[PDB]
């Protein structure tokens, strides 16, 4: 928004824009993103909240015997560190946002109950998220 | 003259007589009319299908309302003593209005009964759409024919100005195989006719002198000819045209007119020998139509009877008139005669507590 | 199969008398009434209930009173059945609107212990 | 507009005509049965016909 006479300023500024706007598309990917999700090293990268990924790519999600959603569901059982909880909550409450069908599969799962224990937790932040994801299942329900 | 239709549950023989006229349940101490109705024997057919049924054959009546009502507007548009009231005698097939009315029968020719009602009224709407049909092809071509009547009327009307000159001129008055001699006829009225036949020559010259002959003389206004070159017709048309002279370049053939004459004789006798095929016509179609027209009445009444008091089809039907006036009488009556049918429930308005129809002129 | 609409009386005596008429009113009544109320879904209305059923069979009527009744007032998306597996499957749900009041009380917790933060400052 | 029995009355009007319903139906169906064997007769009598034809 500031604008300068040093064309070097805004040349580069420009350039650095366009740059790591092709660095945050070519990281938002499916590929290392299930690995990390697999191997229960869940930081919080941005790729989590890209949309995009939950608007085209939603559906990688569902592995074979929806592999993904269940083994996620096994390390919120296991883990117990409030961080990798809340982002393992947050893709399963985005990722249910958009199919009702897998809502269903989930609810049948009953991992609605681990995030209802989930939800009384010593970390509110953890409780807070556990909010909203049950509420993304109370969409309609 | 408007007729009540109005049926109740028949759950005692007796109510033949009080449909004829029994004083018990009379209309007005016998001052009205009342009579049964023609009850046949017709199956049910359907019950819940027959809701629906029930539906688009009143749609169906509303229809059948709309073309008779048509073939009555167009009866009265026949014309030739046959306008509107006059001849407000129609006949019911023959018979009086009336007579008809009061006499209602049916049979069952027109319709075996043991087909479906829905196909019998499906059927009957066929053929009053192609009644109809037949009714807008016939009065098409009778009001075109008319139109061309009409024109032909109108080409016999109009000044000298607005009309042909077919029987006043004759052919001698115009120069005959001419070189460059050009006969005009210019229009004068006798306010001009001395200024016009003396001053001819000032009116432009090159022009045959003595030319100046009266042809004939009309109502409001003479007829004259001026001979002159092809040319000076030109300049004698400028100057009169501001002098009352009006221009009418008539030209003159022995078929140009004739042939118009007899044909408009001959258009006007076709169309009276179409006229009378076309009275013969509607009074054979609008025989069938009014009798449908009753007879669909009739099965709306059947079917609402039967839909609206049980598993037998034994209701009682009748037609009333209903003195004039003492409706609000009867009405009273009525009502006290029909409250107890049910006597749980049944505001009327169409929702009485009865079944009826209505049937006027 | 029979369905029993949902209306807080009103214009019961009106509305069903409309009905016989249009309709032919043929079937059982149905009765029923609730007392204690909840404020109605779209006003809030903290109104009783009551109802008076004659359903009917056919399907014309089905759709026509349908259309009449939806258009006056009711709630004829339930439709009650012969099978009672449907009914054990319905009160399961209603056990579960006991988790559901549960969480709604969370979330009325949860907004309103927040904004005490933004307003001390 | 029905007393506490005319409710009942109604009940056994659409059940009554049921039963004609059923019956009309039933009759039908007898008349599909007819139709049915003289159809399935009769292309069964044109197999065996033709195979005896051929043979002989």
């Amino acid at each position: 928004q500031q604008k300068y006479d040093d064309e070097d300023i805004s040349e580069d500024i420009k350039f650095l824009l366009e740059k790591l706007g092709e660095s945050v598309q070519d990281l938002s990917s499916f590929d290392e993103y299930s690995s990390e999700l697999k191997s229960g090293r869940l930081e919080w990268s941005p790729v989590h909240k890209s949309e995009k990924f939950w608007r085209e790519n939603a559906v990688r999600l569902n592995e074979k015997n929806y592999e993904l959603l269940k083994i996620l569901t096994k390390l919120l059982e296991v883990s117990d560190d409030p961080q990798v909880l809340a982002v393992a909550a947050h893709d399963v409450g985005e990722y249910v946002r958009h199919y009702p069908r897998g809502k269903r599969v989930i609810e049948q799962l009953g991992g609605k109950q681990l995030v209802m224990n989930h939800m009384h937790h010593e970390d509110q932040q953890v409780r807070y998220n556990a909010l909203l994801a049950v509420q993304k299942l109370m969409v309609h329900n | 003259t408007e007729f009540w239709l109005i049926s109740a549950p028949g759950e005692k023989t007796c109510q033949q007589t009080w449909e004829k006229l029994h004083a018990a349940t009379t209309k007005n101490n016998n001052l009205a009319v009342s009579s049964k109705f023609n009850i046949p024997d017709l199956k049910v057919g359907t019950l819940d299908v027959l809701v629906g049924l029930s539906d688009e054959l009143a749609k169906l009546d509303a229809f059948v309302e709309g073309v008779v009502k048509k073939v009555a507007q167009y009866m009265a548009d026949v014309l030739e003593d046959s306008k509107d009231k006059v001849q407000e005698n129609l006949l019911a097939s023959g018979v009086d209005l009336v007579t008809y009315i009061t006499r209602f029968q049916w049979d069952m020719a027109k319709y075996p009964i043991k087909q479906s009602l829905k196909n019998i009224s499906e059927i009957i709407a066929k053929g009053v759409t192609q009644i109809d049909n037949d009714l807008k092809s016939r009065a098409s071509a009778y009001n075109n024919l008319k139109g061309n009547l009409q024109n032909l009327e109108r080409k016999n009307a109009g000044s000298l100005l607005t009309r042909s000159l077919a029987e006043i001129v004759k052919k001698d008055d115009f120069v005959l195989d001419s070189e460059y001699l050009v006969t005009l006829l210019v229009v004068v009225p006798k306010l001009n006719h001395n200024d016009w036949i003396k001053q001819y020559e000032t009116l432009a010259e090159m022009v045959v002198p003595r030319s100046s002959n009266v042809l004939s003389e009309d109502q409001d206004s003479y007829l004259c000819n001026v001979t002159l070159f092809r040319k000076a017709v030109d300049d004698f048309r400028h100057k009169a045209r501001e002098n009352k002279f009006i221009v009418r370049d008539f030209q003159y053939n022995e078929e140009e007119m004739k042939a118009d004459k007899e044909e408009m004789t001959r258009l006007s006798t076709d169309k009276k020998k179409q006229f009378g095929p076309l009275v013969r016509w509607l009074k054979v179609n609008f025989s069938e139509a009014f009798i449908a027209w009753i007879h669909i009445k009739a099965l709306r009444v059947f079917v609402e009877s039967v839909l609206r008091y049980g598993l037998p089809v034994n209701f009682q039907a009748m037609l009333l008139q209903p003195n004039k006036k003492s409706v609000k009488k009867l009405r009273e009556v009525l009502h006290e005669l029909y409250k107890h049918l049910d006597s749980s429930a049944a505001s009327q308005q169409e929702y009485y507590p009865y079944v009826y129809y209505k049937i006027d002129c | 199969g029979f369905v029993a609409g949902v209306i807080n009386r009103e214009r019961i005596p009106t509305f069903e008398r409309m009905l016989w008429r249009v309709c032919r009113g043929n079937v059982f009544l149905r009765q029923a009434e609730i007392e204690n109320p909840l404020e109605d879904p779209v006003t809030g209305d903290y109104v009783h209930k009551s109802v008076f059923i004659i359903f009917f069979q056919g399907d014309q009527l089905k759709n026509r009173v349908k259309k009449i009744c939806e258009g006056f007032r009711a709630s004829l998306y339930p439709c009650p059945e012969t099978p009672q597996e449907r009914k054990e499957m319905a009160s399961g749900v209603n056990t579960r609107i006991d988790d559901l009041q549960m969480v709604l009380n969370q979330t009325e917790d949860h907004r309103q212990r927040v904004l005490q933060a933004a307003a001390k400052n | 507009a029905l007393s506490d029995a005319d409710v009942q009355k109604q009940i056994k009007h659409m059940m009554a005509f049921i039963e004609q319903e059923a019956n009309e139906k039933a009759e039908e169906i007898d008349a599909k049965a007819e139709e049915e064997f003289n159809i399935e007769k009769g292309r069964l009598v044109q197999t065996q016909r033709l195979k005896i034809m051929e043979y002989y």
